[PDB]
């Protein structure tokens, strides 16, 4: 019984029915938590937190600022239900069978005396193998920087 | 020059004493940035004044003998 | 004049029934010499002690309880 | 490693919530016992705004937009 | 590091749910042509407490298993199995000697790392008395390559780094041979 | 039955653990809205709350059973969402933030190598369920401070993540007990003192208490963004507040002044001297000293949030945007480059041990 | 008992001086709340004069129940000294219902503490729940 | 003059965390220990009068991917994630109950049950178009025709 | 007006637009749908903008306020956050003692005077 | 040449030495074509998907209806619940089928 | 920091000489598993007189384990709580 599928069918109808911006902020963080928390299970750990504290903790905090400063203003209800169930049908992304209804392993080994965790690979490899990525990651933050007091500073 | 503003290709002493006084939380942020550099550049005199690096960590797996395979291994058999 | 060596010492003279009495309206242990009652039955007592403040040198312990008007 | 006793914490706040939510709609007086002139929904003049007393009818600056 | 992989345990049951995972069992044996071998039975704080100790009197074994998967070229499992049984029995020697000949000290010193996180900095006085009693009966010296003799971490006298609460076993033994061994 | 019960307690007995965790927090957030009276009121020569409950132990309970029996004022008769999202967003960032913090050794409901994260992150959610509470509930006092709480509480949230980086650069772990038992030899007190100055200063402007205090300015906003909130909506509110101040005080605690570590080594082995490690009473009275260790640090701090209230006025708020982005900011980006640069060039990378 | 700070007039000054550290209001759980809706008590001081009385309406239905009103000095309880004044409420009691009249000019702030009493010896006489079981 | 009433309520404070400090390292230990006692609950909750003190087993923080296979192999060894044997030679039961566990490798949930999230132009290909599929269907075809020959 | 309101480049006479099939009036009734045919720029400082008098954040820093040292309507008309116009409404304690103090005597009305500061 | 398939620990992960023989199959200069390294390139492939391996199970599955067996008696035992791999289940000789912990390691 | 250091190098090295006994061990989980599959691919499609039983990787050289089981018995399905009434693994209930 996942109940992640129930939270989603909820989701998939405030969509539809989402009317004024306050509806669709609060889709923004109905979409996000679904996958923060199937992150923090499941695939990786280290990401669902990355998720929290990059897009809760500076996009979406931001969305709500500048939607204060824009506007407040302002079939029936079988079509939505029949519109879901249709869509609810056929929930299966990939049309391998033999890859999704076949379970797998792995074995384990006990090579890598030098446990470490995930972020330090990634540092151990993004500040030396791929400095470049990096160092242009930091030019375009420069850009925007830049870029975003151009547009709004009116003087 | 009671008060002028000091010119940094003139007075390049008087130029830092302005924005000393004037603008603290500028002078003193890059001077605290600025150990950071210059204590790494100095990492050549502790090299041989004070005390030598130590050896590289063993993290590449189990570190295998450069030498090949010995035939006369014997014992704890079946 | 607020620390427990005060309120340990008017503790231990009034004993436990009048202290209590003190714990449940006053809300400070206090010890004084009795001056008498009034014909309501409330007890009027004058405080010793050299060590507290201006205007709690005189306190009444009244004859309820819970209320006390 | 093993955080069954972190979800079990997740559950018992989440739970918890609840409890903060449910337990003033059973506590609370019912409206005729008070005073019974109306409830929530109908007592307009204490389901409204508050500006002081007197009735009235976020432009921010660049600055703060842009910080 | 603690990710939630295909191999292994993972953290909570819930992962378990959302990933299907069944824990399956082999009720099989090895085929009767590969012969036998008795699995070393010790557990975490056993095996941290004798890793140096299985080193010295097995270092041509753990050499010899590792040598043969590099000489397998990627066919290690099959190609060093008769290399396996050799560091499992040697390995199984230690543990028995250990058992009959330095008993006390050992138990003493896992039973320490057990209490306190499995960290070799936090039982450096249960270590001290099993080198001295192991040194006395298996010619087995603890040693950390790489480095000069003098300055191997177990033998600092004054190591900054201690553990926040003191082992009672530990300083009782300590203390017990503080003046009659160490006169 | 007993063969029912001793292996019963062994189904439930995890269950009661957290249930004694939950009690624990609670306790210390419910009295420190007692002991902030008593503490700001001597300091002001007045007596604070002591006629509620025996010297007025019983005052936070009072105001709790006072305020979750009024009547909730809603927008219409079904219409409890509104009142309801901005309280429990925030209590609940705030109450799984405790998921991390140790008590002692591996004594955290929650370890990880990405404790820091997690904690940081659920410091977000928080500032988002603040936001929520000056949104479309009309418009009189509460949207008046949400385009003013946001920006404040986005900006210092910069300085508070620098802060915590740096220190977990200096252990190079993301897990809180590494950082507590790292500081064994040394207390982050003494080289990063302007850190926890920095840290403490940016603790105060993220739970929006005073002298940062223009969320809920009394003398411009009313009662701020809490002048709709009434009843359970205030209480949840509120209490969300201040395991905030107590979260902020343990953080610091943690983080510059070592954690559950003694004061002492000396004292602490007399004590746990006295009794035999094969009993559970050496483990009980083990967690109290490692706990009261805790506890005293983070108690310091609790006082200092009262007491910085009591002695420092209100500070204007576009002052507050120009503080950290002007000052704060450049100190903790380039203390952020002053730490690598000596540990390098003494040979000191640290690792993870 | 969290009352609402609505002091308008020189009653106002005795309203403050218990919250002084002689008397300190804290001590007895009265912590003064600004919006009404955070204040269960509304202690009209000062005179009410006809401009504001409407808007006094105004703040009183806004309190969510219960609620109390204590009226202090004379302005507040039946128009004082300027009774006879075209502009001035001849007693706050033609707006909103009182339940504690405190009398003086200005009443000490003791006789305050001393309405405020008497006003819990009535919170704790209130028999609500009791009330369903046996007169409902 | 030091207010002692104003230190009332620190006292509770503090008495808050020893609760949780007390309860938990306690509660803690002692369970740890007592599942390391034997791989049975008949020997777990019995004291033994021929044993010698308990030994207790404070929690284990900081683990790694090492611990991990720790656990588990305390786990077939001696039916407890931290159990205690330094037997030379393990029991027979050891050789033949290795534990591995299969799983699925399906994407998540959000990912192909948003109503918005699951709209690309390379998720439809996947989901309604049959040309990755029959390329690689021959691959898996040539499995069994390859056979024989 | 009271509800709603209502130059640098040179005015330049363009007169004779033209398609390459057909003039501008040959298709004049038509291209209301062709948004790209429009002839009203929307940069020009002269173009009909009509927008309706939006009246500015007017707070009421009014009697219920604790910075109130009394009953004050301030009324504050602020844009962003600064102060544009500010209208104090005294009176919300005229209690008419001039007026009354014409009916006593001159002992009678002194203690009326301690009643205007209360301090 | 740039890393491809790291595993986390900042090794080689179980598909990397699969990669490595097909880059040095086709950049080895005595094939005249591509044509020797199209089954290294099937490997590594199914090295990521096991998709021909799953296939395989597929029919296993499938087949094992249409002659009558059932999983029970050819399947491999499992246990689904983590909290329930007993030691009478693992095979202790004196284990008992109560839940094992692992609600703190 | 220099201190970590040094206790580091030591818990590498306690790791790397139980590394060939530990992975010894696992080697042979792993060849135990890899023969116990071919045993039932083996049973299961032993009536097919063409069929190979041979691994899904054309390379022949390197050993590449089966990662595919045709699960069984569920051996906690009657379980309830605090007592898992695991089904008999070896043969019959
Ligand atoms: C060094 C001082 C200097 O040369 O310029 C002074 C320059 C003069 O400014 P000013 O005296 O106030 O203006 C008076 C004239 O109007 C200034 O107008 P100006 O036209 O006379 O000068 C503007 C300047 C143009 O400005 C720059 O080119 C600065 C380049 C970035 C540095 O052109 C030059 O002066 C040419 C010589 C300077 C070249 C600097 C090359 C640095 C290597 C890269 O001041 C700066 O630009 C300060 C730059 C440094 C900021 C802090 C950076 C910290 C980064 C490290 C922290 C972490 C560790
Ligand atoms: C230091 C040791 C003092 C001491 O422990 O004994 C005195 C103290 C009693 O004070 P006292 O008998 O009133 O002192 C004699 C005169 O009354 C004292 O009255 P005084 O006005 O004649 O003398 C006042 C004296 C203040 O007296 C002191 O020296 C206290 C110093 C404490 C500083 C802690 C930091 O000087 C000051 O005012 C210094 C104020 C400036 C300090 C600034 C802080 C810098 C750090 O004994 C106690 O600690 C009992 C109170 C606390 C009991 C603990 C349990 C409370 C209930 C817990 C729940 C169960
Ligand atoms: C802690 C949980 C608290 C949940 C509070 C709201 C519960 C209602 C269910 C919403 C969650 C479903 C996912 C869709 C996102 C919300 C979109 C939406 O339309 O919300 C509708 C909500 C209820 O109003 P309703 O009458 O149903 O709709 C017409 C309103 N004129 O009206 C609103 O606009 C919401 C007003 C409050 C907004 C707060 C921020 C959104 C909630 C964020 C936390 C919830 C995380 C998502 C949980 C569900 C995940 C599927
Ligand atoms: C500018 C100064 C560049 C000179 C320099 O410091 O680099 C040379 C230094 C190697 O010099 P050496 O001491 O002979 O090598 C010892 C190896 N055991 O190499 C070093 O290791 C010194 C590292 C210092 C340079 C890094 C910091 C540069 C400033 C940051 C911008
Ligand atoms: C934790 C707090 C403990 C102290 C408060 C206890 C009050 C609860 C009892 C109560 O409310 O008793 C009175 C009630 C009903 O009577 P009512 O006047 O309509 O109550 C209004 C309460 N609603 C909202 C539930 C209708 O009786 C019962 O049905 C008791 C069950
Ligand atoms: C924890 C213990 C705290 C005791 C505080 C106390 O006894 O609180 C006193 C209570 C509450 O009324 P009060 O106005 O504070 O009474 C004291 C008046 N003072 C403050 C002016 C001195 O009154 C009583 O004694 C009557 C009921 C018995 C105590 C009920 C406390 C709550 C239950 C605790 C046990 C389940
Ligand atoms: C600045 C204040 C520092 C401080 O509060 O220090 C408190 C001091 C010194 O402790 P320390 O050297 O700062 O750290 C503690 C280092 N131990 C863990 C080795 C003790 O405690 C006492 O010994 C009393
Ligand atoms: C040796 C170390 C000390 C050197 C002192 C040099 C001072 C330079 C100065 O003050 O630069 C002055 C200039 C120009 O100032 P202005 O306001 O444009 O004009 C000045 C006033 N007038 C009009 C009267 C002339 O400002 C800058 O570019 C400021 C740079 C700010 C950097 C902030 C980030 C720092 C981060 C730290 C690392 C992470
Ligand atoms: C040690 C010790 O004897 O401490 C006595 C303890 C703790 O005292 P506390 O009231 O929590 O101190 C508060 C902490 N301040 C004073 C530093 C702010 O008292 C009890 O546990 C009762
Ligand atoms: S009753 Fe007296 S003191 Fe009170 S407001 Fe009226 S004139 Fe002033």
């Amino acid at each position: 019984m996942n109940l992640e599928i129930l939270d989603l069918s909820i989701l998939g109808f405030y969509s539809l029915i989402s009317s004024n911006s306050f509806e669709s902020i609060a889709i923004l963080v109905a979409t996000i938590m679904p996958v923060i928390t199937e992150l923090w299970y499941n695939y990786s750990q280290l990401f669902a937190l990355l998720y929290t504290l990059i897009y809760v903790g500076a996009v979406v905090i931001l969305f709500v600022f500048i939607l204060s400063v824009i506007n407040e203003k302002e079939s029936g209800l079988f079509i939505l239900i029949l519109v879901l169930l249709l869509d609810d049908l056929d929930d299966n992304e990939s049309n391998d069978n033999d890859y999704n209804n076949v379970y797998i392993t792995d074995y384990a080994d006990w090579f890598n005396n030098y446990n470490e965790s995930d972020l330090s690979v990634i540092g151990n490899l993004l500040f030396t193998e791929y400095a470049l990525l990096l160092l242009i990651i930091s030019f375009i933050l420069l850009m925007s920087i830049i870029g975003l007091i151009l547009i709004v500073k009116k003087d | 020059a009671i008060g002028d503003y000091p010119v940094y290709y003139k007075q390049p002493i008087r130029w830092l004493s302005y924005h000393a006084h004037t603008r603290p939380h500028v002078f003193y942020a890059i001077a605290v940035a600025a150990l950071g550099p210059v204590f790494m550049m100095a990492t050549p005199l502790r090299r041989k004044f004070l005390y030598d690096d130590h050896e590289p960590l063993p993290a590449n797996g189990y570190p295998l003998p450069n030498r090949s395979r010995d035939k006369t291994l014997t014992g704890y058999d079946d | 004049s607020s620390s427990i060596q005060r309120t340990l010492r008017n503790l231990w003279k009034n004993g436990f029934k009048k202290s209590f009495k003190q714990l449940q309206g006053y809300n400070d242990i206090k010890s004084g010499r009795l001056v008498g009652t009034d014909s309501f039955g409330n007890k009027f007592y004058e405080v010793d002690d050299p060590v507290e403040i201006h205007m709690r040198t005189r306190f009444v312990e009244y004859t309820g309880f819970w209320r006390q008007d | 490693m093993l955080q069954d006793l972190f979800n079990n914490y997740v559950i018992l706040v989440g739970i918890l919530g609840l409890i903060f939510l449910g337990v003033n709609y059973f506590i609370v007086e019912s409206p005729r016992m008070d005073e019974n002139n109306g409830n929530i929904s109908d007592y307009i003049e204490k389901s409204g705004p508050f500006e002081c007393g007197f009735s009235s009818f976020n432009p921010i600056p660049i600055a703060f937009i842009l910080v | 590091s603690s990710t939630h992989t295909n191999d292994s345990l993972n953290s909570s049951n819930y992962v378990d749910k959302l990933k299907d995972t069944h824990f399956v069992f082999e009720n099989d044996k090895l085929p009767s042509e590969i012969p036998d071998v008795e699995e070393v039975g010790a557990t975490t704080a056993p095996l941290l407490s004798a890793a140096y100790f299985i080193g010295a009197k097995c270092q041509d074994y753990n050499d010899d298993f590792m040598l043969c998967q590099k000489e397998a070229k990627g066919n290690g499992p099959i190609d060093c199995l008769k290399e396996g049984r050799r560091v499992t029995r040697c390995a199984s020697g230690v543990l028995k000697d250990l058992n009959t000949h330095c008993s006390d000290e050992f138990r003493l010193h896992w039973q320490c790392l057990s209490f306190s996180n499995l960290e070799y900095k936090n039982c450096r006085k249960a270590e001290s008395l099993l080198n001295k009693c192991v040194f006395e009966k298996m010619n087995l010296v603890k040693k950390i390559p790489g480095i000069p003799e003098d300055r191997q971490i177990h033998l600092k006298q004054n190591p900054v780094l201690k553990p926040v609460a003191l082992h009672q076993d530990s300083e009782v033994a300590f203390k017990k041979a503080q003046n009659e061994n160490s006169i | 039955m007993l063969n029912n019960l001793f292996d019963f307690i062994e189904y439930i007995e995890y269950w009661l653990i957290i249930v004694a965790f939950v009690a624990s927090v609670l306790i210390v957030v419910a009295y420190l809205t007692v002991a902030e009276r008593k503490t700001m009121g001597y300091m002001q020569r007045r007596l604070g709350p002591n006629a509620v409950g025996y010297y007025g132990v019983l005052m936070a309970v009072a105001d709790a059973l006072k305020l979750l029996s009024k009547e909730i004022v809603l927008p219409h008769n079904g219409d409890i969402i509104y009142v309801m999202s901005g309280p429990l967003i925030s209590l609940f960032s705030v109450l799984l933030s405790w998921a991390v913090i140790p008590f002692g050794p591996g004594l955290s409901l929650l370890d990880s190598e990405y404790s820091i994260i997690y904690l940081l992150a659920s410091g977000s959610i928080g500032v988002f369920g603040t936001v929520i509470v000056g949104w479309m509930s009309n418009s009189k006092y509460t949207v008046l401070a949400t385009v003013r709480t946001t920006a404040q509480l986005i900006s210092y949230e910069l300085v508070l993540t620098t802060v915590v980086f740096i220190i977990a650069l200096i252990v190079s772990s993301l897990n809180i007990n590494v950082i507590i038992e790292s500081q064994y030899n040394i207390w982050y007190i003494i080289p990063f003192f302007p850190l926890c100055l920095i840290f403490f200063i940016s603790a105060l402007a993220e739970t929006a208490r005073p002298p940062f205090d223009n969320v809920e300015a009394e003398s411009e906003l009313v009662s701020g963004h809490m002048t709709e909130l009434s009843a359970s909506p205030f209480v949840i509110f509120f209490l969300s507040e201040y395991c905030s101040m107590v979260l902020m005080s343990t953080l610091t605690a943690i983080f510059f002044f070592g954690g559950y570590l003694p004061f002492s080594n000396t004292i602490h082995h007399l004590i746990l001297n006295l009794f035999d490690q094969h009993s559970i009473y050496y483990f009980i009275i083990e967690g109290i000293l490692l706990s009261g260790y805790l506890a005293i640090k983070a108690n310091f701090f609790m006082f200092s949030f009262v007491w910085i209230r009591a002695a420092a006025p209100r500070l204007r708020y576009d002052l507050l945007i120009l503080f950290c982005w002007y000052v704060l900011l450049p100190i903790v980006f380039a203390i952020v480059v002053f730490a690598p640069g000596i540990l390098y060039c003494f040979d000191a990378l640290p690792v993870i041990i | 008992f969290w009352p609402m700070t609505f002091g308008l007039a020189c009653c106002a000054v005795e309203m403050m001086h218990v919250s002084a550290p002689r008397y300190d209001q804290d001590r007895l759980g009265i912590i003064f709340r600004a919006s009404p809706r955070q204040s269960d008590i509304m202690i009209v001081a000062g005179t009410v004069t006809n401009k504001m009385a409407p808007a006094l309406r105004q703040v009183y239905d806004q309190m969510p129940y219960p609620r109390w009103v204590i009226s202090m000095g004379s302005c507040a309880n039946g128009g004082g000294y300027y009774h006879y004044s075209y502009s001035v409420v001849r007693g706050v009691d033609r707006i909103v219902p009182v339940d504690i009249y405190v009398p003086g000019c200005p009443p000490t702030s003791e006789a305050l503490m001393y309405g405020v009493f008497q006003l819990q010896k009535k919170m704790m006489d209130g028999q609500t729940h009791r009330m369903w079981y046996r007169s409902y | 003059m030091i207010p002692f009433e104003a230190l009332i309520p620190y006292a509770i404070m503090f008495a808050g965390f020893c609760l949780g400090g007390g309860v938990m390292n306690s509660a803690i230990t002692a369970d740890i220990t007592k599942r390391a006692r034997g791989p049975n609950q008949e020997i777990k909750r019995n004291v033994g009068e021929d044993e010698g003190p308990r030994n207790y087993t404070k929690p284990r923080y900081n683990t790694d991917q090492w611990d991990k296979y720790f656990a588990v192999r305390d786990l077939r060894l001696t039916g407890s994630l931290r159990g205690q044997s330094d037997n030379a030679v393990a029991e027979e039961s050891f050789k033949t109950n290795s534990i591995q566990p299969y799983s699925n490798t399906r994407r998540p949930w959000v990912l192909r049950r948003h109503i918005i999230m699951k709209n690309s132009p390379t998720k439809w290909a996947r989901k309604y178009s049959s040309r990755r599929d029959e390329r690689e269907q021959e691959i898996k075809d040539d499995y069994i025709r390859g056979m024989g020959e | 007006n009271d509800f709603y309101d209502v130059n640098d480049f040179f005015p330049v006479q363009v007169d004779g637009i033209e398609s390459s099939l057909g003039k501008y009036e040959e298709f004049a009734k038509d291209a209301h749908e062709w948004e790209s045919w429009n002839l009203q720029n929307e940069d020009h400082p002269e173009y009909p903008v009509k927008r309706t008098k939006i009246r500015h954040f007017t707070l009421n820093f009014g009697p219920q306020h604790p910075a109130a040292h009394g009953v004050l309507r301030l009324i504050l008309e602020l844009h962003g956050e600064e102060i544009l116009r500010s209208d104090p409404h005294v009176g919300l304690l005229h209690r008419g003692t001039e007026k009354l103090i014409e009916s006593k005597t001159y002992m009678q009305a002194l203690p009326y005077f301690d009643r205007l500061d209360y301090v | 040449a740039p890393l491809q398939q790291v595993g986390r620990h900042g090794g080689p992960n179980k598909c990397f030495g699969e990669f490595q023989r097909v880059v040095e199959c086709m950049t080895n200069a005595k094939h005249d074509s591509y044509e020797p390294c199209n089954n290294l390139k099937n490997d590594y492939l199914e090295c990521r998907k096991h998709k021909v391996e799953r296939y395989k199970a597929f029919l296993m599955q499938k087949h094992a209806e249409e002659l009558g067996k059932d999983p029970e008696e050819i399947g491999a035992p499992f246990v689904r619940k983590r909290r329930f791999l007993t030691s009478k289940t693992l095979g202790l000789v004196d284990g008992d089928d109560y839940e094992i912990g692992v609600e703190k390691i | 920091n220099r201190e970590k250091i040094e206790l580091k190098r030591e818990k590498l090295w306690a790791r790397a000489h139980l590394m060939p006994l530990l992975q010894a061990e696992q080697d042979r989980n792993v060849v135990r598993r890899t023969f116990a599959y071919y045993k039932r691919e083996g049973e299961i499609m032993k009536d097919v007189p063409w069929w190979e039983v041979k691994s899904t990787y054309s390379n022949k050289d390197i050993f590449h384990p089966p990662q595919t089981v045709l699960f069984g018995k569920h051996i906690d399905r009657d379980s309830g709580l605090m007592y898992a009434n695991s089904r008999n693994r070896f043969g019959p209930d």
